[PDB]
């Protein structure tokens, strides 16, 4: 029935949110790793100064 | 993504160009200074 | 000359500390490349 | 019973989920802003010799 039904949805919801926050959190850490390099770029740039 | 990577080391060395070559030419201001100092 | 051959260590500390900035940056590119 | 029950865990279990989610998308795009800003800065840093 309906309530069958929706347990179902959720279920794989779950398995999908889930999985999407593995991801944005290997993204995020390639976009900090992304910010240090260049953080650091910015450094060398700040000295000739 | 945003911007320029390696034209970075372009204006870099260009960057070691315009200040190596001030104490270049803070020395041949020396040249009258050894010597100035010598008269 | 002598206080001054730093004339050469205090360009050569700022001649390359910037060289801190890119083989640290080299290390967070390869990384990514892993 | 057994069914509505687990009805409910599964609801507050998306509602949880949906949270970390957000809250990852949104320290994405600040980071995303803080990335675009700091390249700015680096471009003047590098090109500004016009002082």
């Amino acid at each position: 029935g309906e309530l069958l039904s929706k347990n179902y949805h959720l279920e794989n919801e779950v398995a999908r949110l889930k999985k999407l926050v593995d991801d944005l959190e290997d993204e995020l850490y390639a976009q900090k790793l992304k910010y240090k390099a260049i953080s650091e770029e910015l450094d060398h740039a700040l000295n000739d100064m | 993504g945003a911007a320029s990577m390696d034209a970075i080391k372009k204006k870099m060395q260009m960057l070691k160009l315009d200040k190596e070559n001030a104490l270049d030419r803070a020395e041949q201001l020396e040249n009258e200074v050894a010597r100035l100092k010598k008269l | 000359i002598q206080k001054k051959r730093q004339n050469k260590d205090l360009i050569e500390l700022q001649a390359l500390i910037d060289s801190h900035f890119e083989a640290r940056r080299k290390e967070e590119e390869e990384l990514v490349a892993l």
